[PDB]
């Protein structure tokens, strides 16, 4: 039965997780060690599935995230929510890019002396509210200013039909007049970016990762 | 409750201080901002359910006996959310004169 | 037409007995959002007041100037103040009561 | 932040006092007071999380120095 | 009070083309959207907006002049109108206006080269021809300063206008969408020849919504077998008959004539409505 369900839940999986980075490293009876990021190391578990059977089926399948991959921070909102496995399998794909987008800008600061003087007074940071949205603010402290670039999931009719786009946009409490010590990078931003309707940026998953970086172009 | 660190006392006499003793008081402050920060995700979580328990007041009601239970849940559950702010703000009180010397050190140093 | 015509004047007689009872709600409650949120949203659901619990206890003094009965003697003005309004009001060992005046059957206040 | 938490939370009451008050559909303008008091109130809510590691960070740094 | 669930559509048929507006801007080199010329270029819909904004001013001018009184009950249905109104996302007077400058623009126009094509381009065709190229970039940059700039643009864009029953793939159910048999065989197909569970009239269409009052169709009035198909359109109404009590100001028996009564035999596209088979 065992064998079973773990067949069932890799076939499901191949299914729902046709990428290229897609791989197996170890299997357990009572947990799951699968690569499926563009990680280098061969034996980093990018995601850990333990095992809980039933006489028929998985009691629950639990998500674990290693510590080294940036998606360790969705682990208790995983935890705590008893949602499908097969969305969650899905919100991870799609996802997946922006994890690594965001694990580049914080390895970007996360960096070991360089030897340089660059005390960077801008701090970055991950802002979480639900599954829904992830957010990320930049503490300043020397200079006591803040940016925030809010991330939801917003559902935009589409021919008609309903997509789900990544809504990378600044909060409606930035209505940061031209007065702010700090306000010239946020203007900058909206200058040179505001798909745009002046506010909001809806992106597709698959151009999100370069886009981004398109926009920490400008941070970095 | 205890006052480990007096009130009214200088930076540097709370240095001073805190540079004997075997550092009781630094393990006493490191658990209590341990539970703070193991305290801050559970009241999200538990607010979140609060917002959903809200939000789906027009499902699975079929007996008034049910509305009786669940809202008699619900109002002890924004009991224990007040009971917790109240330790919440014995907890910050309780570090309160450790804070304390964060804004004298700071104007000093200006 | 009696039937509609009595429809309408209960529906009336219904949405001027809840401006009364929110306009007295909101002042005899005001310290205590629990309490208010809980009785509005009880009376919305349709429960007497004898049944819900209170976390507060109300001073005496209201208690005992509502009724009169004791030492003081009610106001003849606050006689005609409260027959001018159109609830009668009184608290019963740190309770009121609320009773349909046109009614006497069990008035479903649920949504 | 002592004041913060406490009106917040009296006021996600009082923003909807009006919400059932109307009660005892739904307009748009309580529905987007009460999207922004429960956004701010998580906002806050990190805001104050952040300020304590800022503040354990210098406790540790001052008391090693 | 009936013309409330005919308004939600009227309301949700406007802030679709202003959500193309917005979707155009950004790249006016898709073909696909070029539906949103045609609505604007054709030159009686201005006028005809415009005299429903007419009449829904003098309709709300007459009901204030002339309110209930007797009744404050029944004075809902009256106050719901108002509140509609300025509860819109997109105000109607700044919409107001943009229609009344395409008329204007699109008079001048002729006057400086006589051409009697537009006329069926604007109308027909919903496209601009390659010749007058330079008449469809006006559109593109003058409709953002005009309207916009007095609504929510965020709100706008992700505002769920889906439902409008506009296009035909929304008509009809996705099993028999497609063609079915060779265009040798013919056009006309026999019913024998439709699958097991498409061989009924009930599975021909989406049977979810109104056509004519624009009201959400609940379980009762699907089950009755009192509701009624085009057989030009596949339009599904309940027009002409009674309502449930469910659907009146008050839940009563009493049976009154509605204005669907109209379409009791001829459909909206003039086509004949039949007692739907159950």
């Amino acid at each position: 039965m065992q064998l079973v369900v773990l067949t069932d839940v890799v076939e499901r999986l191949h299914k729902n997780f046709e990428s290229e980075n897609f791989k197996i490293i170890a299997l357990q009876p009572n947990e799951i060690s699968f690569k499926y990021l563009s990680n280098n190391d061969e034996d980093d578990k990018d995601c850990t599935i333990k095992i809980s059977t039933n006489d028929d089926s998985i009691k629950n399948l639990t998500v674990q995230l290693s510590p080294s991959n940036p998606q360790h921070i969705i682990q208790p909102f995983l935890d705590n929510s008893k949602m499908d496995y097969h969305f969650i399998f899905s919100y991870l794909q799609f996802t997946s890019s922006l994890f690594k987008a965001l694990k580049v800008i914080l390895n970007e600061r996360g960096g070991k002396f360089h030897e340089s003087g660059s005390q960077y007074s801008t701090m970055v940071n991950i802002g979480l509210h639900n599954l829904n949205e992830y957010q990320i603010v930049y503490y300043n402290p020397q200079a006591g200013t803040k940016i925030t670039i809010c991330i939801e999931l917003k559902t935009v009719l589409h021919n008609g039909r309903d997509k789900i786009q990544f809504h990378i946009h600044f909060a409606d409490v930035a209505h940061i007049t031209t007065k702010s010590p700090a306000y010239p990078m946020m203007h900058q931003v909206r200058n040179q970016v505001f798909i745009r309707l002046g506010n909001g940026v809806a992106c597709d998953p698959s151009e999100i990762e370069p886009i981004l970086m398109e926009i920490h172009n400008i941070l970095k | 409750m205890d006052s480990i660190i007096p009130a009214g006392v200088k930076l540097d006499d709370l240095q001073v201080i805190l540079a004997k003793n075997e550092n009781e008081t630094r393990d006493k402050v490191c658990k209590q901002i341990n539970e703070a920060r193991d305290e801050i995700l559970p009241l999200r979580l538990q607010f979140n359910e609060f917002i959903q328990i809200m939000a789906n007041i027009d499902q699975e009601g079929s007996k008034q006996a049910d509305r009786m239970a669940k809202y008699l849940h619900i109002r002890d559950k924004i009991l224990q959310l007040n009971d917790r702010f109240q330790t919440l703000s014995s907890h910050l009180e309780a570090l309160q004169p450790l804070f304390s010397t964060v804004p004298e050190y700071l104007k000093t140093a200006d | 037409f009696r039937k509609e015509e009595l429809l309408l004047k209960d529906l009336e007689i219904r949405k001027l007995e809840i401006s009364s009872r929110f306009k007295h709600r909101q002042e005899i409650f005001k310290d205590s959002p629990m309490d208010l949120f809980m009785s509005t949203l009880g009376d919305c659901l349709g429960i007497k007041d004898e049944e819900m619990l209170t976390s507060c206890t109300i001073p005496k003094a209201v208690v005992d100037h509502i009724n009169g009965s004791g030492k003081r003697k009610p106001t003849k003005a606050a006689q005609r103040a409260r027959d001018q309004d159109s609830i009668d009001i009184s608290i019963k060992d740190n309770k009121l009561v609320m009773k349909s005046k046109f009614n006497k059957s069990n008035r479903s206040y649920s949504i | 932040y002592k004041n913060k938490l406490t009106v917040c939370f009296d006021d996600i009451l009082k923003v909807g006092a009006e919400m059932m008050m109307q009660q005892q559909g739904f307009s748009q303008s309580q529905q987007k007071l009460l999207k922004e008091k429960v956004k701010l109130f998580h906002g806050i809510l990190d805001d104050l999380e952040t300020s304590l590691s800022q503040s354990s960070s210098y406790l540790e740094t001052l008391t090693a120095l | 009070h009936s013309l409330i669930p005919v308004a939600k559509w009227f309301v949700k048929f406007i802030t679709y083309l202003t959500q193309e507006i917005l979707i155009l801007i950004n790249d006016p080199t898709n073909k696909e959207y070029t539906l949103v010329h045609g609505i604007f270029g054709a030159k009686m819909s201005r006028t005809l907006i415009l005299s429903i904004l007419n009449e829904i001013k003098k309709v709300t001018q007459i009901v204030a002049k002339f309110p209930e009184t007797s009744y404050p009950i029944l004075n809902e249905s009256s106050t719901f109108l108002k509140l509609v109104l300025s509860e819109s996302p997109v105000d109607f007077e700044k919409f107001e206006t943009f229609l009344v400058d395409v008329n204007n623009k699109f008079i001048a126009l002729c006057e400086q080269q006589p051409s009697q094509e537009r006329e069926f381009s604007l109308l027909v065709k919903a496209e601009i021809p390659p010749e007058y190229a330079k008449v469809g970039d006006f559109l593109l940059q003058y409709a953002n300063n005009a309207v916009i700039s007095h609504a929510n643009a965020a709100a706008v864009y992700f505002a769920d206008t889906s439902g409008l029953k506009i296009s035909n793939s929304e008509f009809f159910n996705p099993e028999i969408f497609h063609l079915l048999q060779p265009l040798e065989e013919g056009l006309i197909i026999d019913t024998d020849k439709l699958p097991i569970k498409n061989r009924t009239s009930k599975s021909f269409s989406k049977l979810l919504y109104d056509d004519v009052t624009c009201d959400k169709l609940s379980v009762s009035e699907i089950s009755d077998g009192k509701l009624k198909r085009c057989s030009r359109c596949g339009s599904v109404t309940r027009a002409g008959n009674i309502i449930s009590s469910d659907k009146t100001i008050v839940p009563t028996s009493i049976q009154t004539k509605r204005w669907p009564t109209m379409y009791t035999r001829l459909c909206i596209c003039s086509g004949m409505l039949f007692e739907m088979d159950g």
